[PDB]
């Protein structure tokens, strides 16, 4: 339930502020899109080696609080803090399985939760609120690492500010 | 507070930030050495500004006391949000004057239709963000609970009620959290989540505190 920091070591703000999730494992892997299954565009969200530092991301809760915690249910998205496309959800997609995709609408609350892990933090999604979680980690397929469910083989980042 | 104006020294003298190196909630002076806020802001060695209406100068007849206890509602649901109330003890009474008063708890629950006084030093923006320095203020009527669980499906608990617009404009925002809803001149609610900031058919939920007075008065009486 602590607050949540980015790498200057100031709390990660509520929507305000973006921040480049920073793999500590793959130092050349940023965040980006890719095409999952038979998808003319790509919705499914990846770390790439051909791409750091990274797609920034928000942090949404609807608590009037302008900062994060581990233990608050979060949105995360790509783009612009108000708009509603970018938003992160997980779908069972082949070939990747519990795939971490974009769409175009937003829950009020979000399924993921940012935790402490090791030296960083990971991202946990939460299939319902009252539930234990599931790490996100990654899924080497097609030359890139596709962000999937892979409960206690999570991947680890640090939260810069895209300043 | 989006679609506010600013309150003015003076103006809301109940109203306090909590601080731990950074503004992060608001809360509300219930006597000299009692404070009420929401779970959700809970966290460690909290200190309490009182008397402060510009947030960003270190001296104006203003008092710094440290947190000597902090109670979060022991029903506290951080799945639901339900129970979003903390109580905290202040080490020593705060010193009373133009800037620094309490407010008292009500009688009665606060009926749908009835004008509220919302506070915080929150965004003032529904796109984007622009933190003010100075306390802004908002009257805010309350909605009928079905109104309410109609705009939420399935999150409004007989814990909550909805202040605001439907229509849109002003809302509370991000960083007025724990601070007070006064109505009739009690505390009737405490700032907590609402979907995005002065958004169409969006409006603000807040504690219902008429719930919670039982519990206040006893946790006072025991600490």
């Amino acid at each position: 339930s602590s607050v949540v920091v980015d790498t200057n070591g100031q709390p990660v703000s509520n929507g305000a502020d973006a921040y480049y999730l920073v793999p500590v494992s793959h130092g050349h892997a940023g965040l980006a899109l890719a095409k999952i299954g038979n998808e003319a565009e790509p919705r499914a969200v990846v770390l790439d080696p051909h791409h750091r530092p990274g797609l920034p991301v928000r942090f949404e809760s609807p608590l009037f609080i302008n900062i994060i915690k581990e233990s608050y249910f979060l949105n995360i998205k790509f783009g612009p803090s108000s708009s509603d496309s970018g938003v992160w959800d997980v779908i069972q997609q082949d070939p990747i399985g519990l795939a971490v995709k974009v769409t175009d609408t937003k829950s009020l609350l979000g399924p993921f939760k940012v935790e402490k892990e090791g030296e960083g933090y990971k991202i946990v999604y939460y299939p319902e609120r009252g539930q234990t979680g599931l790490d996100i980690g990654l899924v080497h397929r097609n030359d890139k690492y596709y962000l999937a469910v892979k409960d206690g083989e999570p991947c680890v980042f640090k939260i810069r500010k895209a300043t | 507070i989006v679609g506010g104006y600013t309150c003015g020294a003076n103006t809301v003298p109940y109203q306090v930030s909590l601080n731990s190196g950074y503004h992060f909630c608001g809360g509300s002076l219930i006597n000299s050495q009692w404070v009420v806020s929401a779970a959700h802001c809970y966290k460690s060695g909290i200190q309490v500004r009182l008397g402060e209406d510009n947030i960003n100068v270190v001296e104006g007849n203003e008092q710094f006391i440290s947190a000597s206890k902090s109670i979060v509602h022991p029903s506290y649901n951080s799945n639901t949000l339900n129970n979003d109330i903390m109580l905290i003890k202040l080490k020593s009474a705060a010193s009373l004057n133009s800037r620094v008063a309490s407010i008292s708890l009500p009688t009665s629950c606060a009926s749908a239709g009835t004008q509220c006084l919302i506070s915080g030093w929150g965004n003032t923006k529904s796109s984007g963000t622009s933190y003010p320095d100075v306390l802004k203020c908002l009257k805010a009527p309350i909605l009928s609970d079905s109104s309410c669980k109609s705009a939420y499906p399935g999150q409004i608990t007989s814990n909550m009620f909805c202040a605001g617009y439907l229509e849109g404009g002003k809302d509370s925002c991000q960083g007025d959290s724990g601070g007070p809803v006064v109505c009739s001149g009690k505390l009737q609610g405490i700032v907590s989540w609402g979907s995005g900031c002065a958004q169409k058919n969006k409006p603000g939920v807040y504690t219902k505190v008429c719930n919670y007075v039982s519990w206040i008065k006893q946790t006072i009486a025991s600490n």
